[PDB]
């Protein structure tokens, strides 16, 4: 994904497709789709031979589970790689895709909310409720947005500079292989995929999970109040009866607090597992930059 | 000339022996608070992003070995928090020879009995500015204050200073290892012998009602800076005194008294 | 993704127009719209090359300019002559947005001192109701003058969904370092800081690919939607951290950051920068809101070769409501001295809203 | 740490001036403020480099001079158009000194003979007020002149924590050795001094590296806070230190010392100073208090590559009352000569307290 122009338009063209069940995914279509984000993109000017191997391959649910790019290689070059480097770079490149449709979630959801407001800005009634679903929001965008950063500079952009350091001063290419092995036991490592470090990505899975509720709960949340505005405008409209509404609308304000109660709740669990999950970082040595760029200004910690 | 000696030596009076006191008018400024916390309750990571920020910032940015300062907090004071403070320096191979653990340790021993009295002297000087708007404490503090700037004054421009140039001249008469081997620990054991690190320990408690005296004036008693003066003035009557019986080690007097005081 | 910049009033068009003259060299195009022989994206603001830019007397300077083959005073008049051309500019946007592949935003390049002030307030509130789901960036910039400065004001805290940049922090920064004594010198500032906004667009790199990406790091929420700038250099990552802080820097004129992103334009070496961080958090240089966890983001970039270490600093500081005290206090002094006048008050009303909510975010409970 | 300095009058701002050039050509800085090619600390003056200068008819010539890249006669005219002014001169330093990484100090460069003499009196007051904190030493120069001289010693005696230089002295040497018979002339003699009388706060030494090192050692009590300077070569450490104690060369028209401090400029050998000491002692060239222990303190330095053995004496001596009583005798002598006319009075109650502190002093029993 050090590309980032490509990557974007890509996850924009899959979204129609993978949302669907896995059993109705057929790699011959994704293929029309591939070719045409590598035309859009800024990917089209590069070498022809490169993008002949660049493909797609189908994992054996749903969409968001079975795709990934393979860049299949054979021949001299296959010596470099070993069929172990592609068992490893695929082992990776499902971390970086969860944590690049984790993100691409999170700005939609800002992005609703900054269409929300400009609707329904004169219901002084459910800016109250409203309010939870927006610092919710921005307590978990901080959390992924500073993840993200310890994935660019504290995993591709250091671990990368300490191979085209050995690079360019190797030779004999058997200092190229040793160069490029410890290359993805580095990445493999200060990435949580270790063997030893299971505890600590499965209790960040949960806090991906929590991202994806928030959306399930907040479209409800959302969808509900611009039907009692639809009809609100239409109930006057029309006309410019008057008591059997009153009891629609006095209805609809006593739901309200119900749905309070749920963002209420949703938050508490939250920086429940967050918490928890910083107390599992103090454990192996790199993770010690990761603490702090979650608890900067000392948020958590009290 | 290639890994060159000398080049690197003057890298560690830079730190170690105090040469340049604008990286410390300037860490001592930033991790002050953060080391009167009792030990084992500081966070090291804090305290090397500290000390990491306070070279770049001070005039000590150009150096090529700076890079390799590490603190160190050792177990053990000056035979807490504040006296268990002291760097650590790693070297490569080729120049491990001359300078090693052996020969390290004495400048981590000779760098704390240089930061003790760097830091009451910084602190007893601070509530000079507290007091400058209950007025018999003055000529207390102008007897202390002008004790460490006579003690330091001798450590470093009488000590540290010749005996250092030495070491630089007898690096060019060189002729092998053996010999530059000689003329190092030749330079250490020379220093902790005109230093007082080698007992004196009276010297320890006498620091011991210096700081206690600020920490008094930091709570703004007349009754009690008095005694203090009983009590530091009797321990200064025997330093002078202890420091007679020699046979330098005697030039010391004439750094303490210049006017013929103390001359009971 | 695409982007269309719109140009309003003389000052858009000039800072917008040497906002293109930049661009242009950092890429491999002559003014001509040629590209010249000498891996940058360009397809996000050059349509294959010619620049999706919209215009709105000055445009006479640009046609005679050697850049030709690259295409009242009264807020009311401003506001009154937009109604009535609606459908006339409104013809070119649509094929301009149809055209594009997939249109992501609107840049809008304009100063809310005259007709660029009205004519600007109208197309913010048509562009909303057309489309919800495009996003508005307005390079706003700061100067019956304390009338149209708080109008736009009003449209610019519901309808815009994310700059601001003061002619008096240019005006200092002019005399201090620059040696001034004009309005051709302080474009010249104006558009290093914009062609280093969105030097994370042109480039493909790790995170920041996007448009949206920039915005949702920053707004917490969609009320404290306002942003300032700093640009160093008019050595080590820390060095340019460190004089990013510096308010002698910040082009604006308790307190604490949200949200800071730190741009990175040199070739600096990728592993020091986490430990600038950690000396950052040790000294304590910037405080933040104590409600929601905020951190600090920097990210780094690839100079173009056919165009040393920058930086540029783009952070959400609630000292930002300082400035609207200012056009807020000297309007209430011209309302007492001289159809209905209903629609001032109104957005006296909506702008106090926001003042407060700022001075309600820097305590321990800003939550409801 | 950082000094920020201020020029007043037409004495502060030449000497200011000749006090930059020399430190702008010690240093690797070329006029136009840029580094030039060609260790030395140069935070503390110079800003990342700009001097933290704030000048205060004679600013023209120095903007016309190639350095312009680097930035009534009444006592009473001068302290009342400095209340005028009181909040826009304090808006340039409040950003001074917040702008600046953590103040240390406030050199105050002037002449206490006519505005200089009573808006520096009028700053001196504001700045103790504003900030406790802040060492504020004065590099004042001796010359209605009676009065005006008297009247800032009332203020400089208990606002500022810390320089004499006089202009008798001034003359006398540059009739003698200079054979100037000149404004220009003498100023090269004292810029040489205040250059070197911080030759200890631009090069990190073993000790003495912060302001309040080099006051706190001199100054025993705070009402004692005039010292004089000795400057010999216009070679053995002995005969530097010898040289030093001669009254030929103390620019200061019983009587003993408190406390002396010798800044050895050169290469010279560091293992002979305790010798030169040793037979310091000996001949006894020097007295001091006989109440208190007092030392003489010798400090080394290395002087810079890109600008020899020269040598500075600091030193607290009890015969500076005497230039006091000549203030005070001719103030007596126009008081029998010619609203309330009050505050001088008060000013001549508390100068006559400092010359009895003095004489107090040399006493064997000088506590209580």
């Amino acid at each position: 994904l050090g590309q980032g122009d490509f990557i974007r338009h890509l996850m924009d063209l899959l979204k129609p497709e993978l949302v669907r069940p896995a059993t109705t995914l057929y790699q011959h279509n994704l293929t029309g789709i591939l070719e045409t984000a590598v035309r859009a993109t800024n990917a089209q000017f590069d070498s022809p031979e490169i993008l002949r191997r660049l493909d797609v391959r189908l994992l054996e649910d749903t969409g968001w589970d079975v795709f990934s790019l393979d860049y299949h290689v054979d021949g001299p070059i296959a010596t470099v790689f070993t069929r172990e480097c592609m068992s490893h770079y695929l082992r990776v490149f499902n971390f970086l895709w969860r944590a690049k449709r984790m993100e691409y979630i999170l700005t939609d959801i800002r992005k609703g909310h900054m269409c929300n407001a400009k609707l329904l800005r004169n219901m002084p009634e459910f800016s109250g409720v409203l309010h939870q679903c927006h610092i919710l929001a921005s307590e978990m965008v901080h959390f992924i947005h500073q993840m993200q950063y310890y994935i660019t500079f504290e995993v591709l952009e250091c671990s990368w500079d300490e191979l085209w350091n050995k690079v360019q001063q190797a030779q004999d290419l058997d200092h190229i292989i040793a160069a490029h092995e410890v290359f993805l036991d580095t990445i493999i490592s200060r990435c949580l995929l270790d063997s030893d470090s299971r505890a600590l990505l499965n209790q960040l899975r949960a806090v991906f999970d929590q991202i994806i509720e928030l959306q399930n709960a907040q479209d409800a949340i959302y969808r509900a109040a611009l039907e009692e505005l639809q009809r609100r405008l239409q109930f006057e409209e029309k006309k410019k009866e008057e008591e059997e509404e009153n009891k629609r609308i006095g209805e609809f304000k006593e739901s309200i607090p119900k749905m309070c109660s749920q963002l209420r709740i949703l938050t508490h669990f939250y920086q429940g597992i967050v918490q928890q999950f910083l107390v599992l970082l103090t454990t192996d040595e790199s993770l010690r930059f990761l603490s702090f760029r979650l608890d900067f200004n000392e948020h958590y910690k009290a | 000339e290639e890994k060159e000696l000398v080049a690197h030596l003057r890298s560690i009076k830079r730190y170690f022996l105090m040469d340049q006191g604008d990286f410390f008018v300037h860490f001592m400024d930033l991790a002050e608070e953060e080391l009167r916390k009792p030990v084992e309750d500081i966070t090291p990571p804090r305290l090397e992003a500290l000390l990491e920020l306070a070279l770049r910032m001070s005039t000590a940015n150009t150096d090529p070995f700076k890079d390799d300062l590490k603190i160190d907090l050792m177990p053990h004071d000056l035979i807490s928090g504040l006296e268990a403070f002291s760097f650590d320096y790693i070297v490569k191979w080729p120049l491990s020879l001359i300078i090693n653990r052996k020969a390290l340790t004495r400048y981590q021993m000779l760098f704390r009995h240089m930061f003790y009295c760097k830091h009451v002297e910084r602190q007893l000087c601070s509530v000079w500015i507290s007091n400058k708007t209950f007025a018999g404490a003055f000529t207390l503090r102008q007897r202390m204050l002008n004790f460490v700037q006579n003690i330091q004054y001798y450590m470093m421009f009488e000590v540290m200073e010749p005996t250092w140039h030495i070491l630089e001249k007898n690096l060019k008469s060189a002729s092998n290892i053996d010999d530059v081997l000689g003329h190092h620990t030749g330079f250490l054991d020379t220093c902790l012998k005109d230093c007082m690190l080698t007992l004196l320990k009276v010297f320890s408690k006498l620091m011991s009602v210096c700081v206690m005296f600020t920490n008094c004036m930091q709570k703004f008693f007349e009754a009690t800076i008095n005694k203090f003066d009983k009590n530091f003035s009797a321990h200064l009557l025997d330093l002078l005194a202890r420091l007679s019986i020699y046979s330098g080690m005697a030039s010391v007097i004439s750094r303490l008294d210049f006017n013929g005081f103390y001359t009971e | 993704r695409e982007i269309i910049t719109l140009q309003l009033g003389q000052c858009g068009n000039q800072i917008g127009f040497e906002f293109w003259k930049q661009l242009c060299a950092e890429h491999g195009i002559s003014p001509e719209g040629i590209v010249e022989e000498f891996t940058d994206r360009k397809d996000v603001f050059f349509y294959q090359y010619i620049p999706r830019a919209v215009l709105l007397r000055v445009i006479h300077s640009i046609l005679n300019s050697p850049y030709a083959k690259l295409y009242g005073n009264n807020w009311a008049s401003g506001f009154s002559q937009g109604e009535k051309i609606h459908e006339d500019i409104f013809d070119i946007i649509d094929r301009e947005a149809d055209g594009s592949d997939s249109l992501e935003g609107f840049v809008l390049c304009h100063s809310i001192a005259g007709t660029g002030s009205g004519l600007g307030s109208y197309l913010l509130e048509r562009l909303n109701d057309r489309y919800p789901k495009k996003l508005v960036q307005t390079y706003s910039v700061f100067p019956v003058q304390p009338y149209n400065s708080l109008l736009t004001l009003k449209r610019l805290t519901q309808n815009a969904d994310c700059v601001v940049l003061d002619n008096t922090a240019l005006n200092r920064i002019a005399t201090d370092r620059l040696h001034i004594q004009s309005f051709s010198q302080i474009n010249q500032l104006v558009s290093t800081i914009m062609s280093a906004s969105t030097t994370t667009l042109r480039y493909p790199g790790y995170m920041n690919n996007d448009l949206i990406g920039l915005i949702a790091s920053l707004i917490p929420t969609p009320r404290l939607h306002f942003l300032m700038t700093g640009y160093t250099p008019l050595t080590t990552v820390l060095d340019v951290m460190r004089r990013l802080l510096q308010p002698k820097n910040v082009m604006v004129s308790n307190h604490c950051y949200i949200a800071i992103l730190n741009i990175i334009q040199g070739e600096v070496d990728p592993t020091q920068v986490h430990k600038s961080l950690q000396r950052i958090r040790e000294r304590k240089l910037a405080n933040f809101i104590p409600w929601g966890p905020a951190s600090i983001q920097v990210a780094l970039s690839r100079k173009s070769p056919y165009l040393r270490v920058s930086g540029l600093m783009m952070a959400n500081h609630t000292s930002i409501s300082s400035l609207f005290e200012r056009t807020c206090r000297q309007y209430d002094k011209l309302r007492k001295r001289e159809d209905n006048f209903d629609e001032m008050d109104t957005s006296r009303e909506i702008v106090q809203q926001l003042i407060d909510e700022y001075h309600a975010a820097t305590r321990p409970d800003y939550i409801s």
